């Protein structure tokens, strides 16, 4: 099985290699940053 | 009779738009720091 081991090295090595390139702690860091950016538009301060 | 209307201006005056601008500012510090997912983390566990 040390060829079937290897390809299952591989395999996850992929797997987790693509995981990273798709991450969703970026698309949420660039949300939040949106959010702020249209609070501060807002002026919820200047409102209230 | 004449300490109800001093009484209700010192709560309208302390809870005034300090305390709003103060809290609104220590929502958005939690957003901003502890509101993220931290990547880094992600990547140690993920190489773990």
């Amino acid at each position: 099985f040390e060829r079937i081991n290897d390809i299952l090295e591989h395999v996850k090595h992929f797997v987790i290699n693509l995981i990273g390139d798709f991450e969703v702690a970026e698309k949420i860091n660039a949300f939040r940053a949106k959010v702020h950016e249209l609070i501060e538009r807002y002026e919820v301060d200047q409102q209230i | 009779l004449g300490k109800l209307p001093q009484q209700a201006n010192d709560y309208l005056n302390s809870f005034n738009w300090e305390r709003q601008v103060s809290h609104a500012k220590e929502k958005l510090t939690a957003l901003t720091k502890k509101y993220r997912i931290t990547e880094n983390d992600i990547q140690i566990a993920l190489d773990d």
